[PDB]
RNA sequence: UUAUUGGAGGUAGAGCACUGUUUGGACGAGGGGCCGGUUACCGAAUUCAGACAAACUCCGAAUGCCAAUUAAUUUAACUUGGGAGUCAGAACAUGGGUGAUAAGGUCCGUGUUCGAAAGGGAAACAGCCCAGACCACCAGCUAAGGUCCCAAAAUAUAUGUUAAGUGGAAAAGGAUGUGGCGUUGCCCAGACAACGUCGAGUGACACUGCGCCGAAAAUGUACCGGGGCUAAACAUAUUACCGAAGCUGUGGAUUGUCCUUUG
RNA sequence: CUGGGGCGGUCGCCUCCUAAAAGGUAACGGAGGCGCUCAAAGGUUCCCUCAGAAUGGUUGGAAAUCAUUCAUAGAGUGUAA
RNA sequence: UCUGGUGACUAUAGCAAGGAGGUCACACCUGUUCCCAUGCCGAACACAGAAGUUAAGCUCCUUAGCGUCGAUGGUAGUCGAACUUACGUUCCGCUAGAGUAGAACGUUGCCAGGC
């Protein structure tokens, strides 16, 4: 429940999104209680291992910059061909 | 032998073929399934041959679903005719698949039986296929 | 021997809008040409016998919504 | 400030929508230049035809 | 022509709220097994989930269209009159009908070129890529494409793949062919083979790059243009050069616009 | 006219689709209608608001008709869309 | 501010549910003598009334249950460009529908009365 994130900068183009997915990274956003919209980056391999040990519906304490937020998972877009996760939405709860 | 009982227009334009699957690309009714990898038409004789070869291998065990129905009629003009004196009579009924679409779903059987039953069906369709599970996570 | 029984069509009628939003018009000019009432008349706009919308006075023309999903035309005075 | 624009690719084989923009800039033959000042309406015409011209900051 | 504003309209895509089509599962009412009813079966209704549409739409782009601004850059536009020729069109790319998701087919829309256009490249080759010839010159810079010899310019630098002359004409399928990247099994307690020995690695799955078989036609090698090539192939980066009637340089001709010394 | 010509079929007008979100746009491309009617089915002034479904109720052809609750027009609108 | 009359605004304004409110306004309510009225019915409409009542309409609170509104981020599609003939790829602009967080149990002009 200790996953790490990296804040994306402004205005990702088309190229640097697919260049980000040819690494092991996946784009993401966080929103909800007490926060603002922050768009982030998560490793794919690390994200699967956290889900497979806390379940589909569990609490993740991930860190954005300095602070850490208790975060649940809202939805995710999946590519059924070539079977990789392509977007993940995060929801803060408190 | 699948065909609709009544259609408003018997003579129709042919469907658009390029692109990706609009929807219906996750297994929902069963445990295992067969998804497509290239693009083709399926002409309602192929899914009769494929459903029979599906069924006799499983010895009437678990259930089998078909996610494809042939909705669109296509025509053909008779033998040795000049071009253009109207549009010919109907010939058969097709359904269009694009890469992603699930074709059959099976359930109620072990996994290695499901791989072999779907492999026998896949040699009767004109499209490259692939064996898939029920996705989670 | 084969033949067909479809060759008929009507002549097309040049429907649609005839003046643009923000344009100055003269006091009798046709604004919109339609079957039925896709657009209602508003201020200083008459509605003809064959549902043609036309201007009463001369001025500038404004298209504008009416309710949730209704549209109207008005003509306002000063130019 | 000022910009120098140079017609580097020729204009034949191109659509007439792009030929009329090149004339509006004031370019006549290939490798011919013009000096104008920077302006958001001038950047729009450079944006349209940017695969045919070369801009330097004068 | 562009920037900024405003507006008309229902395509692409999506979707099932109407019209039609359709797959499973439930719910119960009816007939309906029976001995009137059970249960099975039937059709209809209502719901849960999931799919289809040129003549379906609760939604809805990009672009194109109409206009207005003491906006900015450009140079056309319109009216009247005199004089014509044209009404067999073609290929390419793209959006669609027809046809067999056949034709160098046929019919519409949108662009380019040919027609009526030489020059360079594509071996040769109206329609493909570059590019629009006033005339001299034994002067220079470049485009597309190229730099072993034919034939002008790198047997150039650096990293890797391929062993099939692949390159230098094709599929479903099949396969211990070889590289790269991941997940996960059994590990020196002795596996994994072969028969206590053997003493270190051993399997599966998944995604991928190049290649192999599948591959039979008629005058003579016989689709690399030829020689020839294991790079002179392929992929990725860098620096140089060749290369046109394109652009510069020098001189000259004709016409026009300015200034005007009609120079 | 004609994917040679003949045989066959068609020749004027209206509405949809093709038609590529202005308008326009072809083919022996796909679907249908017209060659009228109305003395009120016209004008004006006042009133009214449906089909359908559900539930009850002699005739109940199941539904004719009656009451009740909902019901965006699904009704109806002389005649195709 | 409270009540009423009357206008403006894409239901964020609606629908449902729960609770309070009244002889000042409003309404149920009393009656068919008169104007007027019902394909029959003083139900409706019209008139004459003020005994009764806050039960209902109405108004004020409470709720996000249905409907409505709705970003950010990602994706589909696409103008332009560059490779190519593959049911294509790459770059750059624009940017959906669905879904999620959330909004929301109206806002406001004029007059009269009651404060
Ligand atoms: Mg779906
Ligand atoms: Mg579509
Ligand atoms: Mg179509
Ligand atoms: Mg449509
Ligand atoms: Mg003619
Ligand atoms: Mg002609
Ligand atoms: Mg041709
Ligand atoms: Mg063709
Ligand atoms: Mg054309
Ligand atoms: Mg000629
Ligand atoms: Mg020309
Ligand atoms: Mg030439
Ligand atoms: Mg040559
Ligand atoms: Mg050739
Ligand atoms: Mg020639
Ligand atoms: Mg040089
Ligand atoms: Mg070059
Ligand atoms: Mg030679
Ligand atoms: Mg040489
Ligand atoms: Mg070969
Ligand atoms: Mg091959
Ligand atoms: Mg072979
Ligand atoms: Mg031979
Ligand atoms: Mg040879
Ligand atoms: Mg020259
Ligand atoms: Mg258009
Ligand atoms: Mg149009
Ligand atoms: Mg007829
Ligand atoms: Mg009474
Ligand atoms: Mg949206």
């Amino acid at each position: 429940a200790s996953l790490k994130s990296i804040i994306r900068q402004g205005k990702q183009t088309r190229s640097d999104l697919k260049q980000l997915r040819k690494s092991g990274k996946v784009p993401a956003v966080v929103y909800g209680y007490g926060t603002k919209n922050v768009s982030v980056k998560v490793d794919e391999v690390e994200f699967i291992k956290v889900i497979r040990e806390v379940g589909r519906n569990g609490v993740i304490e991930l860190g954005v910059g300095s602070k850490t937020i208790k975060v649940m998972v809202a939805d995710y877009q999946f590519d059924p061909l070539k079977n990789q996760i392509t977007h993940i939405d995060f929801l803060a709860i408190n | 032998m699948l065909l609709p009982k009544r259609v408003k227009y018997r003579r129709q334009h042919r469907p658009k073929t390029t692109g990706r699957s609009k929807g219906g690309n996750y297994v929902t009714f069963g445990e295992f399934g067969l998804q497509a990898t290239t693009t083709s038409w399926i002409t309602s004789r192929q899914i009769e041959s494929a459903r029979i070869a599906m069924t006799r291998y499983m010895k009437r065990g678990g259930k089998v679903w078909i996610k494809i129905f042939p909705h669109t009629p296509y025509t053909k003009k008779p033998l040795e005719v000049r071009m253009g004196a109207g549009k010919g009579a109907v010939e058969g009924w097709i359904a269009v698949v694009k890469p992603g679409r699930i074709l059959f779903e099976v359930a109620g059987v072990s996994e290695e039986v499901a791989r072999e039953a779907l492999r026998l069906a896949s040699h009767k369709l004109p499209v490259k296929t692939k064996f898939v599970k029920r996705e989670e996570l | 021997v084969s033949s067909t029984k479809n060759g008929r069509d009507s002549e097309s009628k040049r429907l649609g809008a005839k003046r643009a939003d923000g344009q100055f018009v003269t006091g009798g000019s046709i604004l919109y040409r339609q079957r039925g009432t896709k657009i209602y008349p508003g201020e200083n706009v008459g509605r003809g016998g064959d549902d043609t919308l036309f201007a009463k006075i001369d001025g500038v023309v404004k298209f504008e919504r009416k309710g949730r999903d209704k549209k109207q035309v008005s003509v306002y005075a000063v130019a | 400030a000022k910009l120098q624009i140079t017609l580097t690719r020729s204009v034949i084989g191109r659509p007439e929508t792009q030929r009329k923009t090149v004339e509006a800039l004031g370019l006549k033959k290939t490798n011919s230049s013009v000096v104008v000042e920077d302006n958001p309406a001038i950047r729009g015409q450079i944006n349209k035809v940017k695969h045919l011209v070369t801009v330097e900051e004068k």
